[PDB]
């Protein structure tokens, strides 16, 4: 369809005092296999980042107008963002295209600056919020995600039990639709350090 | 208008700005107030006297909260006043809408300081006779801020706005200092308000808005008169 | 203590003056006029006299009390098309009040409105500062009576009893000795000081034909512009 | 005006019969005139036509040559040091005329004789000069 | 209306812009700053204006500014007619980055915004911007640079500076005292602390009547760096004893 | 005299010298003198020229079939108004299909040259026009004026020594109304001749002539067409 | 906007600001420039650098194509305005039309555009006269010249700048037609100028040339040692 | 010194000599007066004969702005043909929203606006103009406003403008408002003026009687003077 | 006395106007001349150095086909009215198909001479003169800044306008013919020139019926000059 078109998945996931977020590398136009490097999730700011699904024009664009505010921002506070303040930031971004509106699923996923605090959150293309505590997922298929999501997450995790969590419900999640695949990278970050890692995924 | 707006102020030959000083002294025939910072929060003291026992002090107010964290005061010319507190009023929604969160003291400072510097510059109109005191407290740490008819701003732990605010300005040196609770702040600000004070000074004569990290709070002549009673 | 354009037109003398709005406010007294504005407990009292030179006038159009609202009355000062002007201004912003927000407006919020635009008068230097004052009254939720009084240096207020104009300057003097005392006011005890302290200022002892008495109350809320003949029943009730 | 005067008008006035009489009916006297001042700017073209008409004369500012010129003017008298340089004096300064660096001689010699030396040292040239320098660089 | 009118754009009759020759005069006074070359670095320094203890100086950075991530500036003049100048410049700069994505290069940003100043000398009778502030940053090409905005709309790109009319004794003071190639921050730094040591007419040289920052090379990261009281006050009595051994000649 | 800056300035006597000092440029202008009868319309007007070889400047110029205008002042704004005017004939000519009425017509010059004669920084219209043309009600000959007053005439004249064309006018402009176009005609030259002074003519190539009637199209008449009406004149005495 | 009369005629017919806005021209930096049969060689003058300081950030010279190079007067800004506008221009006409820009076609954009900027209201007339040289299409010399009345005018070589009458007077000298037979001694010629222009000091002397078809260059100041060295033996041999 | 030029500035006295100028500009113009009746309003006007100069019927300052509301004007004649258009739009705007006649105190009250919105800008000029204002209906009956060039809209029985002004609106009080029939006023304000007004002032002149009210139906236009012609019948043998 | 510069005077007329009138009397001069074999305008350069490059100089450019015209005083403001005057006749052939007459581009531009105000911007200090060949064949003509319009037959502008008028319409008549007027037409030049005639001194503009365009060229100047 028309998000279908690019096709792609993204996944975060709150840990304990970390929080995990995941997307597949894959590109492509319908069934045509492309390139298998493409970016998805991309940094903002530190112990922080942000992921996108939908049209990579809309996904690159976004990031662009995005990372455009953000510095202004900063730029004039010497603070870095909240989590929030970028979610009402990214909102207002989508609803200023009402009848215009671009395609794409915004998840963001980072800790609050002041504290160490995980955060999690997921909007809708013209631009409603949403806040959980456990997961928020976006993409192709449904049954995949919240599937084994909800047949998987517990509350606390140490970064490993999480990092296997969101490995396996990607890899699984994956692997029953075509237009997502072709490789996942994974990004788990904490309060101290970031870390990231690449899953091997079939490239059938 | 018929579209001249060309800038009335030119520089002199040492490069000032004649109608800006011209503004400057307008403000220092403004009316005496002060502000101090300290401790828990922010307190504003200014004075509100009737050249006439006519007048009822319950209808106008010389201070405008603009939201329940920042409030602010002035001396100079409440006509200009009232407008450009309209004006912050305004401003500070926009902020609200895009971040859904109240602007800090630093942001409100930036953008009215910039309408100010635009409006000396702007087209055939004079500049403001008004110099503000704005208060607030955002995250834990409350702040004191001052404005000027060319748009710059400072920041200061208490200063004083008006005629004498030199004089009361070094009393407010040697005197206060450090950091002191609310209580203080109050007492030291109403003696130094009480210096070019008339010879008498009642709950209506006077006005002190309190900056709390709990939030901005304007007080009523009830407790005016309560504390000052008893002034100092 | 003047240099340049600044006597011609809005800016800061090298004092800090601006000889425009003082030119203003003298510019109200060519109307030789008075103003006069006392409000009661319940009641609020408004009078003015006018001058008739011609028997060619018509009382009906000479009129300077003006409605702008049912709850809202008004009087003017100074010259007149800019009073006329103010009037409409007055009366669209109200009705923009009802339209935007479906209830009557405060009236002081008015004057706030009314304030910011005089100040808007006095900002471009392209522009006049239209020398016209404005007093108002009107009723309002658990407030009682009202009186304002917006002039054209940008702002607006409104006390007890207050006159502007001409020869108001000591009937405020007389005035804040009629008020305290302890006065306690009546209908008939402010409409008989409305009455009063413009005869001690002029002492004509007059027709009641040339006097307007505007008045608002909380028993009819609605604002009344009295007849002659009520009028002259509180004038032989005042000289005893 | 000085002390109680005026007017502006009657200054102008008086330059005016200044014209007239300069003018002028009617004296073929000479006395000749040279006139001069720092701006032209503020000066009546009334004057130039009845004259000065024929002459006028620009003053400009001097160059390299003629600034190290001057400055050989000025030392002749003054006995200076061997290692005295006008080379990074005329290029360090920037649009002196004669009695600028006539008045750093003037100083160079003030504190030559708070040594009592009667031949001024380069060094004592350069700050010495450095008070005229950072006093056009102080006002 | 044409009698109310100042004709600011028009030239004065000897060739020269008279409205600028003021706009000159504004940084005449008031503000004083400095910087120098440096190698793996370049260095800034701004008198602290209002010695005023009672003042709360939580602003950090306030007579520099940080622009982008590369790049930071030193004003002198009106603060707030600059203020209009660093969110413009700031903007410009960030929008090149929105299309390329990509740090601007210092040039072509100078360039236009200085450009931007001339569209108030070419006409429109408005009073031209009397602010003139410095420029410090790096590039893939000629590294690090300093630039001169300038009240008329030129921008004197150097590699050092005169901040203000006071400086020009400390431009003298630099010429005597130039070099090629050596950072040694540090030397340039003893070299500035003495430049403000003479021409900074407040003697002791108190720390906070002063301000340095220094922007240093890094991977990536290009390190701004400003400083706290008492690293330099080491360096300020450091020098301090520097002239103590340089007096020993005597 | 700084009073006197722009249009917008009432004087200390209410008279704003603008319009003044316009209606003075209307006077310097070759005289012409516009005349109607109880039928006929006729206006007559003289050229001037720079040097022998330049043409002699033309006034008289043609503009609907109805209506033709003569002309005095900048040439500039001659053909603006010019361009104004047949616009607004075939604005009606378009539209309504009919002629135009010339009273309404004026009033719409009247409302063009209002604007400029108020606001800040502008002039009024240098002008000579002399209006001729046919309604239903036949024969009309107005003027115009730099303030936007017209006036409605038997016979009027602008220019230079124009007032004395109107000396001649009083006496036989009783008779004006009555006799045919050609005696009128030559009345009408009778009225420009004493604007010249009285050693030189009043040849052909100098002077411009127009006639219109009820059922006669407005139509220039130059040169050979004036050739019949200026032959069989008596020259002026002596 | 602002709407108001920059320059009027004054009763004596000339107008002012710009007649008088030449100047800050004539107080400008000088500069000079000649066209030859294959190499082209322009100059300038009164660098007056301190030394401590860079050139290529302050330089005087730049090109709008490869083809044709810029030398100006005035002062820098609007140099650097009607700079950038005319390399849009050159752009522009570089798009459509897909042959180089022959030089009469943009200082013809110059010279007009710097005309109506004079005319409009609020317009402060551009104090900066300049000079555009190049190698035609087909291989022949060229060079034009502006006014502030906006006026592009072909000269054989250039006399602009401080002093440029007695400038043009040497250039009397010059013209003659075995300067320059040979090429050096076309840049020795307009060393040659120069060398008597201004100052001369063998340091803020500046000079760009273009040769035949082939790209701008500018020589370092070896070659400025060099021909002046060349040149000082030759007024030795003059004696 | 300055306070004359524009009508922006304010002046040491407090008023705008632009305005001044403008009045006593108007009141160079002849003689134009206006009455009401109890049945209808009766304009008149003077017109001058200068020269000739030309056709009578031309440039008539009686004009007519709707169908039951016509001007007679004074001063600058082009302005006030401009304020003809005006108030033309503006009664076909009232029919245009509303679709019956305008109250002649709304019209009179835009034109006063106008006015008014013209006396505050140095880019206009204050209007040089002066007029009579007149309407009958059955709902309201005979109503006359009078308009000065400062924007002070009201109304009279009777009033005068033009030179002769004080002197011939003087007798005008033996002219009773109700009780004198309109056709009556007809041949009354001819004798005013043609009594008024020396010939030697003016060696030639006309007169012109506009009219509005019952007897026409609501219909405003030139009673004509050949109907009844009473005027030259009464106001010649009236000299003595 | 600064105002509006749209002011009258109190004579009176427009002062920057009629100031821009004496504008052209120091500029160029030249002579046209109308003859029924064709026009033929003339100009003298007014060249300073040999640095002056000669053919840079042109006070002549053919506007259309079959019109010439000249330029007097100052140059670039006359570009605009020249190229937009082609313009016109260009979109004068657009509609009718056609060649726009040489009396209709005169008003096409004296309608637009004055437009110049501040709100809703400086006249034009540059005399025109229009050679060329309609239907009635050879017409020459003159225009002012202030937008006047007179159809000439020799006409003069510039310095030497007066003298060479006079001594012009001296010489003239309607029976000239081509090479009679231009040689007669250069005898004034050559009286009015400074320098000694010479190929770039002048430049002739020619247009007839027939011969054409034409315009014209040197080397038959250089002979024109000999033919003295």
């Amino acid at each position: 369809s028309i998000m279908s078109y690019n096709g792609g998945a993204v996944m975060a996931m709150k840990g304990k005092n970390c929080v995990a977020i995941a997307a597949d590398r894959r590109f492509g136009i319908q069934a045509q296999m492309v390139t298998t490097d493409f970016q998805k999730i991309f940094p903002m700011g530190d112990r922080l980042y942000i992921g996108l699904a939908g049209l990579a024009t809309d996904v690159q664009t976004v990031a662009q107008r995005l990372k455009f505010r953000l510095n202004l921002y900063e730029l004039k506070e010497g603070r870095q963002i909240k989590p929030y303040t970028l979610m009402s930031m990214v909102a207002n971004l989508l609803y200023e295209k009402r009848f215009g509106p671009y395609y794409t699923e915004p998840v963001i996923a980072g800790l609050d600056p002041k504290t160490f605090k995980p955060f999690i959150c997921s909007l809708d293309l013209i631009g409603c919020p949403m806040v959980t505590d456990d997961f928020v997922v976006s993409g192709t298929c449904a049954e995949q995600m919240y599937g084994m999501c909800e047949s998987l997450w517990e509350p606390n995790m140490d970064p490993d039990h999480l990092f296997e969590t969101i490995s396996q419900a990607m890899l699984n999640a994956v692997d029953r639709d075509a237009v997502s695949g072709m490789g996942v990278i994974v990004h788990i970050i904490e309060k101290d350090k970031i870390t990231t890692r690449t899953l091997k995924a079939r490239m059938d | 208008e018929r579209g001249y707006s060309f800038s009335l102020t030119t520089f002199s030959p040492s490069g000032k700005l004649v109608q800006i000083e011209y503004a400057l002294a307008a403000v220092a025939g403004g009316a005496p107030s002060v502000g101090i910072k300290a401790a828990n929060g922010v307190v504003l003291a200014t004075e509100k006297k009737q050249k006439s026992i006519l007048y009822d002090e319950r209808s106008v107010h010389k201070v405008e909260p603009i939201t329940k964290h920042i409030g602010l005061v002035y001396s100079g010319m409440g006509p200009d006043y009232r407008v450009l507190v309209h004006r912050a009023r305004k401003l500070a929604q926009q902020y609200y809408l895009v971040y859904q969160e109240p602007i800090p003291t630093a942001q409100l400072v930036q953008r009215v300081a910039s309408v100010m510097q635009e409006y000396t510059q702007s087209g055939g109109v004079r500049p403001f006779g008004v110099s503000l005191l704005i208060c607030g407290w955002n995250e834990g740490r409350p702040y004191l801020f001052q404005s000027d008819p060319s748009g710059a701003y400072f920041a200061w732990k208490a200063t004083a706005m008006g005629k004498n605010y030199v004089n009361g300005k070094t009393f407010l040196e040697k005197r206060y200092n450090e950091d002191l609770e609310l209580e203080d702040a109050i007492h030291t600000a109403i003696l130094t308000l009480k210096e070019s004070f008339e010879g008498q000074m009642t709950e209506d004569n006077i006005e002190v808005g309190i900056c709390n990290e709990a939030g901005f709070r304007r007080l009523t002549p009830t407790e005016v008169k309560d504390y000052l009673a008893a002034i100092a | 203590s003047s240099a340049g354009f600044d006597r011609h037109i809005t800016i800061f003398s090298p004092e800090g003056r601006l000889y425009q709005v003082e030119y203003a406010f003298k510019a109200i007294n060519q109307g030789g006029l008075t103003s006069v504005a006392v409000r009661g407990k319940d009641c609020a009292v408004i009078v003015t006299q006018k001058k008739v030179p011609d028997k060619l006038l018509d009382s009906s159009t000479v009129t300077h009390l003006f409605k702008i609202t049912e709850n809202i009355g008004c009087v003017m000062t100074g010259m007149t098309a800019d009073s006329r002007s103010q009037v409409q201004r007055a009366r669209y912003e109200a009705a923009n009040w009802k339209y935007k927000y479906g209830y009557e407006i405060p009236v002081d919020m008015l004057c706030k409105r009314i304030a910011d635009i005089s100040q808007v008068y006095t900002q471009n230097a392209e522009m006049r500062p239209l020398g016209c004052c404005m007093i108002l009254i009107g009723i309002d939720e658990e407030q009682g009576p009202q009186v304002y009084k917006c002039d054209p240096a940008g702002y607006y207020c409104g006390f007890k009893a207050t006159a502007a104009g001409v020869k108001q300057t000591e009937s405020t003097s007389f005035l804040e000795k009629k008020v305290k005392k302890k006065f306690d006011w009546t209908f008939e005890q402010t409409v008989e000081t409305a009455i009063t302290c413009l005869s001690t200022v002029l002492s004509i002892d007059f027709k009641p034909s040339e006097i307007e008495v505007g008045v608002v109350t909380v028993e009819n809320p609605k604002f009344r512009i009295l007849t002659e003949a009520e009028i002259d029943a509180h004038l032989v009730a005042l000289a005893e | 005006y000085d002390s109680n005067s005026g007017g502006e008008r009657e200054i102008q006035r008086t330059m005016l019969e200044l014209l007239n009489q300069l003018d002028g009916f009617d004296s073929r006297g000479d006395v000749k005139v040279i006139m001069a001042t720092n701006r032209i700017e503020t000066l009546d073209p009334a004057l130039i036509r009845p004259g000065r008409i024929d002459r006028k004369i620009e003053f400009p500012l001097p160059d390299e040559k003629t600034k190290k010129r001057i400055f050989q003017i000025h030392t002749s008298r003054m006995t200076l040091a061997d290692d005295v340089t006008l080379d990074d004096l005329i290029m360090a300064k920037d649009d002196l005329s004669g009695a600028d660096i006539k008045a750093i001689c003037t100083e160079a010699g003030l504190m030559a004789l708070r040594e009592r030396r009667m031949k001024v040292t380069n060094e004592d040239f350069k700050k010495s000069k450095e008070n005229v320098l950072y006093k056009k660089q102080e006002g | 209306s044409r009698r109310y009118d100042s004709r600011t754009t028009i030239f004065s009759p000897e060739g020269r812009l008279y409205q600028v020759e003021y706009a000159m005069e504004a940084i005449g006074h008031a503000g004083t700053c400095l910087g120098i070359l440096a190698n793996d670095g370049v260095l800034l320094a701004a008198e602290r204006r209002n010695i005023h203890k009672l003042l709360d100086e939580v602003f950090f950075s306030e007579k520099i500014y940080k622009l982008n991530e590369d790049m930071a500036c030193s004003v002198a003049g009106i603060t707030s007619d600059a203020n209009v100048l660093t969110n413009e410049l700031r903007l410009i700069a960030q929008r090149y980055l929105l299309q390329y994505q990509e740090p601007i290069p210092c040039e072509q940003l100078v360039t236009a915004l200085c450009d931007i100043k001339q569209a108030y000398t070419q006409f429109g009778g408005k009073r031209p911007f009397g602010v003139s502030l410095l420029y410090i940053g790096w590039d893939k090409h000629y590294g690090f640079q300093l630039y001169q905005s300038d009240p008329s709309g030129n921008y004197g790109g150097w590699k050092a500076t005169c901040i203000g009319n006071n400086s020009a004794a400390a431009v003298s003071m630099l010429k005597q005292d130039y070099k090629e190639g050596e950072m040694t921050l540090k030397s340039a730094l003893a070299l500035a602390i003495k430049v403000l040591n003479k021409t900074m007419d407040v003697s002791k040289l108190s720390a906070e009547k002063v301000e340095i920052a220094t922007l240093t090379r890094e991977n990536g990261k290009t390190v701004i760096r400003v400083l706290k009281q008492k690293e330099v006050e080491q360096l300020i009595k450091k020098h301090e004893e520097e002239e103590a051994k340089a007096e020993r000649e005597k | 005299n700084q009073y006197d800056n722009d249009v917008t300035v009432w004087s200390p006597q209410g008279r704003i010298h603008q319009i003044e000092y316009a209606m003075e440029a209307v006077k310097q202008g070759s005289a012409t003198v516009g005349l109607k009868s109880k039928t006929h319309a006729v206006l007559v007007a003289l050229k001037r020229a720079q040097s022998e070889l330049a043409a002699h400047q033309k006034k008289i110029l043609h503009v609907d079939n109805h209506i033709g205008i003569s002309i005095a002042g900048l040439t500039a704004d001659a053909r603006l108004l010019c361009n104004f005017m047949r616009q607004e004939c075939l604005d009606s000519r378009f539209v309504f299909d009919r002629p135009l009425p010339v009273s309404r017509l004026v009033s719409l010059i009247g409302s063009k040259t209002q604007i400029p004669t108020q606001r800040y920084g502008r002039r009024p219209y240098g002008v000579g026009l002399l209006i001729a043309g046919y309604d239903d009600m036949g024969p009309h000959i107005f003027q115009t004026c730099p303030s936007a007053n017209y006036f409605d005439c038997r016979a009027m004249s602008i220019g230079a020594r124009s007032q004395s064309a109107r000396t001649y006018l009083e006496r036989h402009m009783s008779e004006f109304m009555e006799c045919n176009l050609n005696e009128l005609v030559k009345h009408g030259l009778r009225a420009l001749r004493e604007t010249l002074p009285a050693e030189q003519d009043l040849t052909t190539k100098n002077v411009s002539i127009g006639i219109v009637g009820k059922d006669l199209e407005f139509t220039i008449y130059d040169d050979d067409d004036v050739s019949p009406f200026l032959e069989g004149l008596e020259e002026r005495p002596q | 906007s602002y709407d108001r009369a920059i320059t009027v005629f004054s009763p004596d017919g000339h107008l002012f600001q710009v007649e008088y806005a030449q100047e800050a021209v004539k107080k400008g930096s000088t500069a000079v420039g000649v066209r030859g049969r294959d190499i082209v060689v322009l100059g300038v003058e009164k660098k007056s650098v301190a030394k401590l300081q860079d050139e290529r950030t302050v330089r005087k010279i730049c090109a709008l194509d490869d083809n044709v190079c810029m030398a100006f007067a005035g002062l820098t800004a609007d140099a650097r305005i009607v700079i950038n506008r005319a390399r849009v221009e050159c752009q522009s006409h570089r798009l459509t039309v897909e042959d180089p820009v022959t030089v009469e076609y943009i200082t013809r954009y110059i010279a007009s555009l710097k005309q109506r900027y004079t005319q409009s209201n609020g317009r402060r007339p551009f104090g900066i006269s300049a000079l555009i040289v190049g190698f035609d299409f087909d291989g022949t010399p060229r060079l034009y010249q502006t006014d502030p009345s906006g006026t592009y005018h072909a000269w054989k070589a250039n006399a602009i700048g401080r002093g440029a009458k007695s400038v043009r007077e040497f250039l009397e000298k010059n013209y003659t037609d075995e300067a320059i037979e040979t090429d050096d001694l076309t840049i020795k010629l307009v060393i040659k100028a120069l060398l008597e222009v201004v100052q001369s000091g063998g340091k803020n002397i500046e000079l760009a040339v273009m040769r035949r078809d082939q790209s701008l260059k500018i020589l370092n100041p070896e070659e400025i040692e060099k021909y002046v060295a060349e040149i000082e033996k030759e007024k030795e041999e003059n004696e | 010194t300055g306070y004359d030029l524009s009508a922006s500035t304010f002046s040491p006295d407090g008023r705008v000599f632009q305005v001044e100028y403008a009045m006593k500009a108007v009141e160079n113009s002849s003689t134009a007066i206006g009455i009401r009746c109890k049945d209808g309003v009766v304009f008149g006007v003077e017109k001058l004969v200068l020269s000739k100069l030309y056709e009578e019927g031309s440039n008539k300052r009686l004009f007519n702005v709707d169908r039951h509301v016509g001007m007679a004007v004074a001063g600058l004649l082009a302005d006030a043909r401009s304020l003809a258009d005006i108030a033309r739009e503006e009664a076909s705007n009232f029919r245009s929203n509303f679709g019956y006649n305008i109250p002649l105190k709304h019209l009179a009250d835009r034109v006063a606006m106008y006015v008014h919105a013209y006396t505050l800008y140095s880019a206009v000029r204050p209007f040089g103009c002066s007029f009579m204002l007149g309407s009958y209906s059955v709902n309201d009956g005979a109503q006359l406003y009078m308009i000065d060039p400062s924007g002070v809209s009201y109304g009279y029985w009777g009033c005068a403008i033009g030179k002769a002004r004080q002197a011939a609106k003087t007798e005008i009080e033996k002219l009773q408002m109700k009780e004198m029939t309109c056709r009556d006023i007809v041949k009354e304000v001819a004798k005013i003026i043609y009594i008024v007004h020396d010939e030697v002032k003016d060696k030639a002149f006309e007169l012109e009687l506009s009219w509005v009210g019952e007897l026409t139906n609501g219909r405003h236009e030139i009673v004509p003077k050949d109907i009844r012609e009473e005027a030259e019948k009464y106001a010649k043998e009236s000299l003595k | 006395y600064d105002r509006g510069v749209n002011t009258f005077s109190p004579e009176g007329r427009l002062f920057q106007v009629e100031y821009a009138i004496e504008a052209i009397k120091l500029g160029s001069t030249a002579i046209g001349i109308q003859t029924s074999e064709g026009v033929c305008l003339a100009v003298e350069k007014r060249i300073t150095s040999p640095l002056m490059e000669p053919s840079s100089i042109e006070k002549i450019v053919e506007i259309d086909a079959h019109i010439g015209c000249a330029m007097s005083g100052l140059i670039a403001d006359a570009k605009t009215l020249i190229d937009k005057a082609r313009v016109e006749t260009q979109n004068h052939w657009f509609t009718y198909n056609e060649t726009m007459t040489v009396e209709s581009v005169t008003q096409a531009v004296s309608n637009l001479a004055l437009q110049f105000g501040e709100e809703d911007s400086r006249p034009f200090g540059v005399a025109l003169l229009f050679g060329g060949v309609d239907e009635k064949g050879p017409q020459l003509f003159h225009m002012d800044p202030s937008g006047t319009f007179v159809q000439c037959d020799a006409r003069a502008i510039g310095s030497a306008s007066e003298g060479a008028q006079s001594s012009l319409q001296e010489v003239y008549h309607k029976s000239m013919t081509l090479k009679e007027a231009i040689k007669s037409s250069l005898i004034i030049l050559k009286q009015v020139m400074e320098e000694k005639l010479n190929a770039t001194n002048i430049e002739l503009a020619t247009v007839q019926p027939g011969q054409n365009f034409h315009m014209f060229t040197k080397e038959e100047l250089e002979e024109v000059i000999k033919d003295i």
